[PDB]
């Protein structure tokens, strides 16, 4: 157990010792962290996700930290780094001086004031980005990549991932927002020439969908979403009888026939010739569609079979009864197998329910497959981020300067108690420039200083420092770019993250 | 209701016979007197401690 | 032991009182419940946290089982009642050190309780359907958020509030009486967030069938079905056997030509609209709009079931059987006025208007942004349970630390006229009411000394009232110390929220304080 003083000084170490190494892995620039085993081996990494992972956190309140990247990672996936960075200067610099007079829940208002007054910032500094140009989106990409540090295999990817995106784009809730990449997979092949990265449409499958009979090439026929109760039934509809007599076994295989012959009747008029089959399906069933004359693919999970539903963009239907061209296979279906190799791929192709589209990716081996897999994964987020909200926002610290200023014009207009806090606020966006300088090896005085001019002089539209030039530079001509949803998202869990650790006062098991 | 049957007469609760065969009980041992008049006078101040913890837990100073 | 291990056990019910004492309201602190020692859960309010919580010492044990005896009854009282009862042993254990019985001081917090339920009792504000509870405005007004529906706050409180008080609404078939089972709202974006109003009836959320559908009916029977429709496979209507090809196709387009036929004695029973919980597939959805039934997929459950008993009579919700398209068994005659399928929120949805077994009301909120939506179930949240213990028990009572405040004096004017041993019994009891004050300034994050002495410094006479604020206690706010009037926002408390919670502390405080031992004879 702690209580009071004890929990809010243990808050603001369990943050900064996270983020200490993590904040200069940011930018292109990256310090490596070493992670010692016990066995005396080493594991090195730049990832947060993970670094926080691996190690042995003690404190609960350290634990909150690991849990609050794990938010960021599932909305984007970059920007994972940054998050207990900012999380952790808004506590140090507030929390100490203002707890001793005593007003806690003060700085938290203050937080979420201020987080809003960021939101609207943001839209005045950034310009729209053409969200169908393929050009001005790329340059963005191009920023992103290179934090991980492959700047090989990254200029393909970013390029699969422009078209990917876009055609799994549809998403529909009265606002049209786009959320919309989970109809996108990528299909994993070892094996073939290294340069043949492209994209089809619907999904493709192979994680279970690798079988030796599958109709080598469909060109018309459609596919037939089932999650029946294609197998036997040893009475109508349920079993309401067992077999453990001759007598039992007799009458029953008459009626096990007729079910399995009612239901093939019922899935061949719509046109087939390749028919999945979820779960439900048995060794006497499967037989029953091979005298159909009907190639029969099953055996095969529940999320291949989500996969497969989406690539034809058809509905499911677990209804055993009447399957129509009007409920399943709506569209076109169409079946490609490629032996890549000696082992059999399965594209699935054309999605009526407005495109989707599913990436190629085709290695020389496993190892070369997996460089583009990563990099291509950035990217999509990017391209997704670019699509969610047109604008793009410029990189670097230029945009933390920006709202630098802006709490120090609002914190002393409303002269409230809420003033000191925001000020605090003011000062934690501004370890991202102090990161930037270090990256370079400047001394953090004088090109903080020269930042905070910009700001008197240009307003620091975009005139920001970038750790890789160590000067105050332009991002805009540098082709120094980002998009604002990505900026906001990561400052949005930050503030959570900083609101919700400064209301634990208490810790008790 | 067994007790009062085997016992025909009734006494009152409260803890006040502990106290009045107490005094009663130091006085005849004086008359009495002997060597074992220290032991009857003493057990007769063994009596005084039962109401007297009673009127503690009553609530009010219990030896007043 | 003795004196010394009842002082561990004050002690240990402090440390229980802290906790619940900076965890109260939504306003409160989150606390950090290690629940092993790698697995944690963080939440406010603060019966909930102590039942987490490892309890472990017996002053400890009691309190957590005391939190959840009073919820039984009330949901509210259950963090605040944990807090008095501490402060009774804490002040009672300085009188234990000096010379006063612990027996003395815990007659006379029996006694102080008596008396404090009768100011409870003179102290009543029993027209609460026109200025509501916790005020009109405040009552939804304080768990809405302060910046995305805090400048659409006074709006959208008028709203909620007032149909809450007073609207007509279903309760269990027959009855007429206020919604403690609660108002039928639903939150959906579109329009203007200034434009939201209360349609007459239910409000659904649904998916139409419009491809043919009638959507417009006078008069209806309703069905309202747990059970998905659907159609689904089922064994050969002639022969036992297949043996021929010319058998095996009749059977199979004998299903739809059967299904057409069952439609129409379905209206017969009593059908003209069909509400149906799961979705219905294009086959069957075609059978019913031909044949002249406002059929809908995807009712939301909530809406299903609260449609079903205002519709009353027999209805399909209570039971569940039918499989398929088969002909309806008279257990689904829902009745209903009239139902007109209307374009709100820039969708068409159903509107199934009044029942003839018992009317209903319901508001469609509108927001712009789901954003909006997603405060606004917080806001109705706060909105439904404030007003529920009106409904309940019009008696309710002005001040909630306020009373508190007027009550310390209170008791102490009755201690100075009872004198003797007494007179400092109950005035310590006095002291405990005034935690209350302490606990709302902590969750404020304003000062407790000074919050309680400008309080107990508006007085005349003992009575709280809306009369006067700046010469007679009444009210406080979460945020800020002031005294509020009723018709501004002050704060108010059933009265049977505050007199369980009182007498509940006194049991309490006295199983406590009474142990000498835990030691291992």
């Amino acid at each position: 157990r702690e209580s009071g003083r004890k929990v809010q000084s243990g808050n603001i170490n369990a943050a900064k010792t996270i983020a200490d190494i993590i904040r200069t892995c940011l930018g292109p620039k990256s310090m490596m962290k070493m992670l010692l085993d016990p066995m005396g081996g080493i594991v090195m990494t730049n990832d947060g996700n993970a670094i926080l992972r691996e190690i042995q956190v003690q404190h609960p309140a350290a634990k909150s930290m690991i849990e609050i990247s794990r938010t960021q990672d599932e909305e984007v996936g970059d920007g994972t780094t940054s998050v207990i960075i900012l999380a952790g200067e808004m506590l140090s610099v507030a929390e100490h001086f203002l707890e001793q007079q005593m007003h806690p829940t003060v700085v938290i208002s203050a937080y979420r004031k201020a987080l809003d007054d960021m939101i609207s910032t943001l839209k005045k500094i950034s310009i729209p980005v053409d969200i169908s140009d393929s050009d001005m989106m790329l340059n963005i990409i191009n920023s992103s990549i290179t934090t991980k540090a492959i700047s090989r295999w990254s200029s393909l990817a970013c390029n699969i991932a422009l078209d990917a995106v876009k055609m799994v784009q549809f998403e529909e809730n009265g606002r049209k927002e786009i959320d919309i990449k989970k109809y996108a997979r990528v299909e994993k092949i070892p094996g073939g020439i290294i340069e043949d990265s492209c994209v089809l449409r619907g999904v493709m499958i192979n994680k279970d969908v690798t079988h030796p009979r599958m109709r080598r090439y469909i060109k018309n026929p459609r596919i037939v979403l089932l999650d029946s109760s294609l197998e036997y039934k040893k009475g109508e509809s349920q079993t309401d009888i067992e077999i453990t007599r001759e007598e039992d076994f007799t009458r029953i295989l008459q009626m096990e026939e007729e079910y399995i012959q009612q239901l093939c009747e019922d899935i061949i008029q719509l046109k087939p010739d390749v028919v999945i089959t979820e779960k439900g399906i048995s060794d006497l069933a499967q037989h029953y569609l091979m005298r159909a004359n009907i190639t029969a693919i099953r055996r095969v999970r529940k999320t291949d079979n989500n996969r497969i539903a989406r690539a034809c963009g058809a509905r499911i239907v677990s209804r055993p009864e009447e399957l129509r061209e009007d409920d399943v296979g709506t569209g076109a279906g169409l079946l490609e197998i490629k032996k890549i190799g000696d082992e059999y791929f399965t594209f699935i192709t054309d999605c009526k329910d407005p495109k989707a589209c599913t990436i190629l990716l085709r290695g020389a081996s496993k190892e070369i497959l997996s460089e583009v897999e990563r990099n291509l994964q950035d990217a999509m987020q990017v391209c997704r981020n670019v699509l969610l909200d047109p604008q793009l926002v410029p990189g670097g610290g230029a945009s933390e300067m920006a709202v630098a200023h802006a709490l120090t014009e609002k914190s002393k207009a409303m002269t409230g108690v809420e003033q000191w806090p925001y000020r605090a606020v003011a000062q934690a966006l501004e370890v991202i420039p102090r990161t930037l300088i270090q990256n370079c090896g400047a001394s953090t005085i004088r090109l903080l200083t020269s930042l905070r001019a910009k700001h008197t002089q240009e307003n620091c539209e975009t005139w920001g420092v970038n750790g890789e030039t160590g000067t105050l530079v332009d991002m805009k001509e540098l082709g120094i770019w980002e998009p604002l949803a990505v900026k906001l998202q990561t400052y949005k869990t930050a503030v959570e993250t900083a609101v919700l650790l400064l209301r634990i006062d208490d810790i008790v098991s | 209701i067994r007790c009062l049957v085997k016992k025909r007469a009734l006494i009152a609760g409260g803890g006040a016979p502990e106290i009045e065969l107490a005094l009663r009980l130091t006085e005849y041992s004086r008359t009495l007197s002997g060597m074992e008049s220290y032991c009857v006078r003493a057990f007769a101040d063994a009596m005084e401690v039962i109401p007297s913890t009673l009127a503690e837990n009553a609530g009010l100073n219990p030896i007043s | 032991t003795g004196e010394t291990i009842r002082s561990q056990n004050v002690m240990a019910a402090a440390s229980i009182a802290n906790i619940v004492k900076s965890s109260l309201g939504p306003v409160g602190l989150d606390k950090m419940l290690v629940d092993d020692i790698g697995d944690v859960t963080i939440t406010n309010d603060g019966a909930t946290i102590l039942k987490l919580l490892e309890v472990e010492h017996p002053a400890a044990k009691v309190l957590c089982e005391l939190a959840d005896l009073q919820d039984k009854e009330v949901g509210d009282g259950t963090t605040s009642v944990v807090i008095i009862a501490a402060e009774l042993l804490k002040n009672a254990d300085e009188l234990v050190k000096q010379k006063i019985h612990p027996t003395s001081v815990i007659s006379g917090y029996r006694l102080a309780c008596k008396e404090a339920v009768r100011y409870i009792n003179e102290n009543l504000i029993v027209n609460t359907d026109e200025l509501g509870r916790d005020c009109l405005i405040n009552a939804a007004k304080t768990s809405m958020s302060s910046k995305i529906i805090g400048i659409n706050g006074d709006f959208f409180a008028n709203m909620v509030v007032d149909a809450v008080l007073a609207i007509k609404y279903t309760d269990i078939r027959g009855q007429p009486r206020y919604p403690v089972n609660s108002v039928n709202i639903l939150k959906a974006h579109g329009r203007s967030q200034m434009e939201s109003m209360l349609i007459s009836g239910y409000a659904l959320n649904c998916v139409v069938g419009s491809q043919g559908m009638p959507k417009r009916i006078v008069n209806a029977k309703i069905a309202c079905l747990d059970f998905s429709l659907q159609k689904t496979k089922m064994k050969l209507g002639v022969q036992v056997v297949i043996t021929d090809p010319e058998k095996l196709d009749q059977i199979r387009q004998r299903e739809s030509d059967i299904t057409k036929e069952r439609i129409q004695k379905i209206l017969a029973t009593g059908a003209n609209v069909i509400l149906t919980t799961g979705g219905i597939d294009d086959m069957c959805l075609k059978y019913f709009v031909e044949a002249g039934a406002m059929a809908v997929r995807r009712v939301l459950k909530r809406d299903l079931k609260r449609i079903a008993k205002a519709s009353g009579a027999t209805i399909l919700s209570t039971l569940a059987n039918l499989e398929g398209e088969e002909t309806f068994e008279a257990a689904m005659l829902g009745q209903a006025e009239e139902v007109v399928q209307e374009r709100i929120c820039d969708d068409e949805l159903i509107l199934i208007k009044n029942t003839k077994a018992r009317t209903s009301a319901s508001i469609i909120l509108r927001g712009a942004n789901d954003f909006m939506c997603d405060e606004m179930e917080r806001s109705l949240h706060d909105a439904l349970c404030v007003v529920k213990r009106v409904l309940e028990s019009k008696s309710v009572v002005p001040g909630g630390g306020a009373v508190e405040a007027a009550l310390s004096i209170y008791l102490e004017n009755y201690a100075t006229s009872m004198g003797s041993r007494e007179q400092l019994a109950i005035a310590e009891f006095a002291r405990s009411l005034l935690v209350i004050p302490n606990t709302l300034a902590v969750n404020a994050a304003q000062d407790s000394t000074d919050l309680v002495a400008k309080l107990r410094a508006f007085h005349n006479e003992a009575q709280v009232n809306p009369e006067r604020k700046n010469l007679k206690w009444i009210g406080l706010d979460l945020s800020n110390g002031k005294p509020r009037d009723n018709k501004q926002a002050g704060v108010f408390e059933p009265t049977i929220v505050k007199v369980k919670s009182l007498k509940f502390a006194t049991e309490a405080a006295i199983t406590i304080l009474r142990i000498d031992d835990l030691i291992k004879l």
